[PDB]
């Protein structure tokens, strides 16, 4: 997935 | 004709947007890459406030943000451009000209198109509403790689397009070219994104390291 | 409101536009590259008929045609796309699907975006007037590399934009999104031009030779 | 110039 490869962006989105 | 719903949406978007500078070369590069991280963080914060965005899959959010981030950064940079001094101001206090960017090790092929774009954008004299809508429209591009719900992304994009059209009809009541002229800047942003991927490629030839967030969205 | 001058201009544009297929792989490639040469020749013939074009410097003509040729070829290809058979027909008689292109040695990364674009364009159901105007607008892009009279190029582009807006208001009297949707395809064409430069790069890795005209406009 | 480097396109334009 893109998600697994974009941890920092994912965390920013989850905030 | 701008509806109350469109007016309220635009106002909300506008409201949502309201290392030291001195190898020594690489301190400049660290300063700039750190400012870019601040811009990316702001881009993500704004995206989350866009009607429709958080209802997309997280994977579609990431797909859209991965490739729109450079375009939105370019729009934000154009907005910070000072035609009189031919400079760009970051975080209200840090002002820089072409030479400053060259001194950080950025290629001329990167620097010059960004200044040329910034100058062309300045002639348009876009306000906060127009920038906000154009940023929204850039984010909701259904043709980005790896987008699943292209229909929903396109549907969303059109609502921002329709809002921009109505807004601009009030801002520019005697100039029907302003709306399409704004939209046409999105075309230039696509070419600039490829200029950017060429700079990213050159940085890795030079073994010059992008910080983690920037590496994650841009490195191959 | 479409003026008589705009009506006459559009009609004129529309009126202006009115090796065998079987290494064996490279015979397919020769067939396709030869068809591409025919398209480029037609693009040049049409450009010469565009009001304003021949008054630009010959150098500006070449600057505009060098980089717009692939975009206009992509527009022309989208127009020849058959959704029912998922094929594209060249010169009225030569019909081809994705596999046919792969068999010529073209990369999947090239083929798939062109089919995806063609399908998205087909949904719009553009007519001859709309294609002609969009081709004009793509040709008169002031931001192309090496354009000298950017102001005149932009001025020209806006007259085609204004003509498209007025025309579409008659063709699509209850759908104000059609005009911007058409313009937004120009954005996709810019990304596709970079997909194309990647295919051109791969062909030279493979020592696969573009015929002279194609080499002249596209090889680095 | 671009012109000197694009002979075939130049000839097509001159026709
Ligand atoms: O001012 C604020 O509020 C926050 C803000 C907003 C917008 C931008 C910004 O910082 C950008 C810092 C300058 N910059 C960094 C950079 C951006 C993108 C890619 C790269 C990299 F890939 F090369 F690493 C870098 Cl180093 C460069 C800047 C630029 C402007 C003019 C000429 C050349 C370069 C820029 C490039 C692309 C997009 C936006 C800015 C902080
Ligand atoms: O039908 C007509 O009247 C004349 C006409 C109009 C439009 C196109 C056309 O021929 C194109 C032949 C197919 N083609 C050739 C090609 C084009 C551009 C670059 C290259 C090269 F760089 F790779 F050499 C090639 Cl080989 C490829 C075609 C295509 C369609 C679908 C999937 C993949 C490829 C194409 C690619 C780009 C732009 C337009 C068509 C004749």
């Amino acid at each position: 997935s893109l998600t697994e490869r974009h941890k920092i962006l994912h965390r920013l989105l989850q905030e | 004709q701008l509806s109350p719903e469109q007016l309220g949406m635009i106002e909300k978007l506008v409201a949502a947007q309201q290392t030291p500078w001195p190898e020594a070369r690489q301190q400049r590069f660290a300063h700039f890459t750190e400012l870019a991280i601040v811009s990316v963080q702001e881009i993500v914060d704004f995206a989350k406030q866009l009607p429709g965005f958080l209802q997309l899959s997280r994977e579609d959010q990431i797909a859209l943000l991965k490739t729109s981030a450079i375009e939105v950064m370019l729009l934000e940079t154009s907005r910070r451009y000072n035609p009189g001094s031919e400079s760009i101001t970051f975080l209200k206090d840090f002002s820089y000209n072409r030479e400053d960017f060259a001194k950080a090790g950025l290629q001329v092929e990167f620097i010059n198109p960004i200044f040329e774009f910034s100058r062309a954008m300045n002639e348009l004299q876009l306000n906060d509403a127009e920038f906000a809508l154009l940023i929204a429209i850039s984010i909701f591009s259904a043709d980005r790689p790896n987008v699943q719900d292209q229909l929903q992304v396109e549907r969303l994009q059109h609502t921002y397009v329709e809002a921009l059209h109505a807004y601009v009809s009030i801002h520019h009541p005697h100039d029907r070219l302003m709306f399409p002229r704004m939209l046409m800047k999105l075309v230039s942003l696509r070419t600039l994104s490829s200029v950017h991927s060429e700079q990213v490629f050159a940085l890795r030839l030079q073994d010059k390291k992008l910080p983690p967030l920037l590496s994650e969205i841009w490195d191959v």
